[PDB]
């Protein structure tokens, strides 16, 4: 299968290093040009770095000359971005995305067809937090025909970014995700919701799955009718 | 002075260096025993021109030069006064007038591996053909168009040095070779390179 | 044909330094440089440095870098190792070879290794004294063993230096015999036992002696080994 | 070697809001020539970009046929010839003619629909988060358009103001509304002082506000 | 800092049979900076093949090495007398490094140990100090446990063992292991005792003395 795995995001307070990782399967890594793109939140994308088919060529963005670095290993099928002295505006989701195959005498049109899921660095001074979990219960009066709404409330955490699932990944219909707040505190919170039929609440169970993979925290909330 | 030339470590050293970056040795002050190199069958190839390898070790030199790096089969034939081709023009050039031996033999068994040696490279692309003896390390982008390239890689701007194959199951043409570039100058000074008595 | 010999034992005092010498000959001294090996008893190879006989160029160990100094002689085609302040860690034999790993005209890596070693030199780091060995008899049990076959040999405790040499009957007696080899006690001193297994019924008409001789104490021992008495 | 002062992208409009079957036209410029070397993305929502055309006119595979792209030197436009709901992103040139694989700024395509409603609920604070001292009750607006609307939130009948954010998810791929949700903070002392807690949502699609309620307790 | 590690360490094998050793770097090595040497009991160790699979002068045709990135062997088609020794691997491709070694044996049959115990001399212990040997004699494998017992008191720390090279004519070893006590320890206890546990024994065997025994 012709993917690529990033790996390396985290939480990191300014001036210190965090390093990335990007594994190829499926392709002839060392056939490729390779580069690194990253997304700050609410912005555009931006490209970061290059590195030729086996390195000998290198080339970055002004915004990161001089502190990020980028690697590669052949052998072992990897891509890497070394990030010194990071910043607060380093903050950015990270993707690397496979450019094409240098041959004699041609600039490859196939390019940045395949790119990694992205990973999410966060620069600041902020501590992690876990997030508290609590249920939004579907309402007591509900109605006769249908339709009633449930949730989670992921409350008080930090950094970015904590992933939601419903009944693990069986309940993704009529779902809604919404963006995180940032709350006075420094801290995040967010909620989801998913609308279901009212004949359904004493017949269905409905769990969300709340993951902050940064405070290795994972919770599993039942959302239920209130006991009346 | 009594000390032998050390062609020893020349020719039999770990790791020669890339054509487009070959290695010069300076050979000074010491005697020459040409017998260990015309006598060793571990040679592929080993053609003199100026001079006679016999009428070799009766002949004094002011000094001898000892250029060394790595090729494949099919370019060992440009290793000759008057040859053209990528080495010929862009790596590697003798005089037309050349005096002097080169001595080349295959060594698939050390700069191969399995999953291809890029170690060695050559210059793929160059405004202009060296001069002979000329060294040029530069890996400046190369322009072919008439945008210019600003240093940048990429549509018309090339790298300008290409990495050698070299894997151990490649035809002999491909295989790696190393060369060894014996030169031979007589400069109105002091001779310091002779042979035996 | 290429020889080296390197200079003879040394015994030294913890602190002291040793400069161990190495010869060679049948070659060109200027073409090969030359490089030292360490090996403690009962171990293996130990790498301590090289050096260019053209040009006194030397790489050491890190081990022992602020320690060692190798230096060469051209006109007596003779090489030198000196190891300042020395532990009784550094007791080893200390080998010399002519090397074809690192070029001595312009010290780059080589196709090759050590070959035509030397001899050795063996440098013991104690603060012990010369002491001649104390030679007990191991006396033949009368509490008899299945075989028919009787063990006896002699205790050769409490010397210094290396070595001694035992023999058993002015050396008549070689079939069955072990010398086992010595043994460095706490105390500093060796101790080395030598055993011979006879028939035992040559018990009753043959003496067994062993011959006992530690050369650095100009000790000659003979011991008879009998019986037990009551 | 690297700075000159680059071939700059400039991206053309920066947003535009269409309806389901139109035709749509987005401009990618380079301020110098960059041959064919350009390539289009589709990125929705905090997902990963989604390879549209690249070579200026070559289809990615699997990539639905009513998009289209074309341009060579300067000019390229990227081409939807019918507006699709799922459609709804962010859409961004790549130019790629060397090493220096710089983006354009993107270009946001909104749709327009017919106006609807939102449904609206109101959830009291879970009784595990009161034990923590903390109230949270929240108002969900749930499938609705256009984009503004406006939450009232009542404690006893008092407007409340400033204790409470929102947030707004992005249209939905299949039915194209939005959705809100409204958190209200309160203390756990300030959340038992008052009983009715209720707030009034006021949208296009009502013709009169309408107000979910609770009563602490029930 | 290049590590050679060596495997294994010892080799069992008759004469006439193939032997293959191998070393692993820590580190990928280029295959010219790799050489195998021989070291026989008592004597400086010889080169036997440099640039990992040349042969040096003077070695015969059944030596051979080969490998390449971190994995190179030696090998040996036709073992003989004299090559039961041990080998080193070494690499200079940064700085230089030994293996650990690996000795090749002369495999046999299994032969259990013959056990005799010696006490103390009587000229010795007027010296104040008393030994107690213990040996044991012509087994193999190599492989030999023993355990000092004064009065069923299990000894540790005031004992040295010592073991033999293979015998040139049955290829077995032998083990001689001394316990120390001062004369005064000594006359303290009756029974002294070694027990060796080997291959060959299908159950401990022990060999006693008491103190008081003519
Ligand atoms: C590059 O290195 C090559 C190998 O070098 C050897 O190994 C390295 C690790 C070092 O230890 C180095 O010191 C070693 O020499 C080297 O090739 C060598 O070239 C020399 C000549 O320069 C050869 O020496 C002579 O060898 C004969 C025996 O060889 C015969 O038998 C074998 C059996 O297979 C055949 O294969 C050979 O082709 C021969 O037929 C010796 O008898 C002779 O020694 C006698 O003569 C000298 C005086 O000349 C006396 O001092 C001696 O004491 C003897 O009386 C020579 O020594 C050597 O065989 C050869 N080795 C190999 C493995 O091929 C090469 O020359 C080096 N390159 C350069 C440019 O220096
Ligand atoms: N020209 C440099 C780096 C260019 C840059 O600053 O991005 C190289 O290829 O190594
Ligand atoms: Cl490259
Ligand atoms: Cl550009
Ligand atoms: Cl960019
Ligand atoms: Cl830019
Ligand atoms: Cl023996």
């Amino acid at each position: 299968e012709v993917q690529l795995v990033e790996s390396g995001g985290g939480l990191v307070k300014p001036g210190e290093s965090l390093r990335l990782s990007c594994a190829a399967s499926g392709f002839t890594f060392s056939d490729y040009y390779m580069t690194w793109i990253r997304q700050a939140p609410g912005k555009g994308l931006e490209w970061v770095s290059y590195i030729r088919s086996s390195g000998h060529t290198i080339y970055y963005a002004d915004s990161v000359k001089g502190r990020f670095t980028i690697s590669r290993d052949n052998a072992k099928n990897s891509l890497y971005l070394q990030m010194n002295s990071l910043r607060v505006e380093d903050t950015a989701v990270y993707y690397c995305a496979r450019g094409g195959v240098l041959r004699f005498l041609e600039w490859p049109l196939n390019a940045f067809d395949i790119w990694g899921q992205g990973t999410m660095v966060t620069v600041s001074s902020a501590s992690t937090k876990g997030p508290s979990v609590f249920p939004l219960a579907p309402s007591s009066k509900s109605t006769s025909g249908g339709t009633a709404a449930l949730g989670c409330l992921v409350k008080d955490y930090f950094p970015e970014p904590v992933t939601v699932s419903w009944n693990s990944g069986a309940l993704t219909s009529g779902v809604h995700t919404f963006p995180a707040v940032l709350q006075s505190s420094g801290l995040y919170s967010l909620s989801s919701v998913v609308t279901v039929p009212s004949s359904s609440l004493g017949t269905q169970t409905y769990i969300c799955n709340v993951n902050h993979k940064p405070s290795n925290t994972k919770v599993d909330k039942k959302v239920e009718p209130k006991s009346c | 002075h009594t000390n032998l030339c050390p062609f020893g470590e020349v020719f039999n050293a770990t790791r020669f260096a890339s054509v487009y970056a070959w290695n010069r040795k300076r050979i000074s002050n010491c005697v020459a025993d040409y017998s260990v190199l015309y006598n060793s069958a571990s040679f592929s190839t080993f053609k003199c021109y100026g001079v006679s390898p016999t009428k070799l070790n009766d002949l004094c030199f002011t000094n001898v030069y000892a250029d060394s790096f790595v090729i494949r089969g099919d370019e060992v034939r440009q290793i000759a006064p008057g040859q053209t081709g990528k080495i010929a023009d862009y790596n590697y050039k003798l005089p037309d007038d050349f005096t002097g031996c080169v001595i080349a033999w295959n060594s698939n068994n050390l700069d191969s591996k399995v999953g291809g040696n890029y170690n060695y490279l050559y210059r793929l692309f160059r405004k202009s053909n060296l001069k002979p003896f000329e060294r040029d390390i530069s890996t400046e982008i190369y322009q072919a168009g008439s945008t210019p390239c600003n240093g940048v890689e990429g549509f018309n701007c090339y790298f300008p040095l290409q990495s050698y194959g070299f894997q151990p199951t490649n035809g002999v043409g491909y295989q790696p070779y190393r060369v060894v570039v014996l030169s031979f100058e007589l400069l109105h000074a002091p001779a310091t390179v002779c042979g035996k008595k | 044909q290429v020889q080296l010999v390197q200079s003879g034992a040394e015994v030294k005092k913890p602190g002291a330094s040793v400069k161990v010498s190495c010869k060679a000959s049948g070659y060109p001294f200027t073409s090969y440089g030359i490089s030292w090996v360490r090996q403690a008893p009962g171990q293996g190879l130990e790498w301590m440095g090289w050096i260019s006989t053209y040009n006194g160029n030397t790489n050491y160990a890190q081990k022992f870098q602020g320690r060692v100094t190798m230096t060469t002689d051209t006109s007596t085609t003779t090489g030198y190792m000196e190891l300042r302040r020395l532990r009784s860690d550094d007791t080893a034999v200390y080998y010399c070879a002519r090397d074809y790993t690192r070029g001595a005209w312009f010290g780059e890596s080589l196709i090759g290794g050590f070959d035509n070693w030397g001899q050795g030199t063996l440098v013991t780091v104690s603060s012990a004294s010369t002491k001649g060995p104390s030679v007990f008899p191991l006396a033949p049990s009368s509490k008899s063993t299945s075989g028919g076959t009787a063990a006896l040999g002699c205790l050769v405790k409490d010397y210094f230096p290396e070595p001694v040499t035992v023999s058993w009957n002015s050396g008549a007696l070689t079939s069955g015999v072990h010398t086992f080899p010595a043994v460095l006690q706490s105390s500093g001193l060796y101790s080395l036992s030598s055993v011979v297994t006879v028939p035992s019924s040559s018990l009753g008409t043959q003496t067994y002696i062993c011959n006992v001789n530690h050369k650095p104490s100009n000790t000659k021992v003979d011991k008879k080994v009998e019986p037990k008495s009551c | 070697l690297f700075l000159v002062a680059d071939i700059q992208l400039t991206q053309s409009p920066s947003s535009l809001s269409a309806s389901v079957g139109d035709r749509v036209t987005i401009t990618c410029r380079a301020s110098q020539g960059i041959s064919n070397y350009l390539a289009w993305y589709q990125q929705k929502p905090g997902k990963v970009p989604k390879l549209l055309i690249y070579a200026a006119s070559t289809l990615q595979s699997g990539v639905p046929s009513r998009f289209s792209g074309s341009g060579s030197g300067t000019d390229f436009t990227l081409t939807i010839s019918s507006l699709q709901p799922e459609d709804v992103a962010t859409y961004y040139c790549q130019k790629y003619n060397n090493a220096l694989g710089t983006f354009g700024q993107g270009t946001k395509v909104e749709i327009k629909r017919t106006v609807a409603a939102p449904s609206v609920f109101i959830f009291p604070p879970s009784d595990e988060q009161l034990k923590s001292g903390t109230a949270s009750v929240v108002c969900l607006l749930n499938n609705f358009y256009p984009r503004e609307a406006k939450v009232q939130w009542k404690v006893d009948n008092a407007l409340q103001s400033g204790n409470s954010q929102e947030s707004v998810t992005e249209q939905d791929s299949k039915d194209s509304t939005y959705s809100l949700s409204s958190t209200l903070t309160l203390s756990k002392a300030d959340y038992e002082k008052h009983k009715v807690y209720a707030c009034e949502v006021t949208h296009q699609g009502l013709s009169s506000p309408v107000t979910k309620s609770f009563n602490r307790g029930e």
